[PDB]
């Protein structure tokens, strides 16, 4: 799953070829961050 | 500047050896940057360029 740019649109494209946003034109895509536990020593 | 800079250049005759051919240069005008994408066209910023 990958977030778009101004955007707001999940591409979700695995592609080699898919890098451009679908119905957006721009081809700027950030890589959603999705639920993972994650420990931290404070 | 770039009217001073056309407008201070002069082409001479072109003669390889009657017909001869000279060219010219009128206002220079200069658009705003854009992006040729494959959909159409669309705007274009300095941190689009610094990304792609
Ligand atoms: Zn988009």
């Amino acid at each position: 799953t990958y977030v778009c740019g101004d955007c707001g649109q999940e591409n979700t494209l695995k592609s080699g070829d898919v890098i451009q946003c679908r119905e957006c034109g721009y081809r700027i895509l950030y890589k959603k961050r999705t639920r993972r536990v994650v420990q931290y020593e404070a | 500047g770039l009217q001073n800079v056309f407008q201070s250049f002069g082409e001479m005759l072109v003669e390889p050896s009657w017909r001869y051919a000279t060219v010219k240069f009128g206002e220079v005008t200069v658009e705003k940057p854009t992006f040729f994408s494959d959909d159409k066209e669309l705007e274009f910023l300095p941190w689009h360029a610094r990304l792609q």
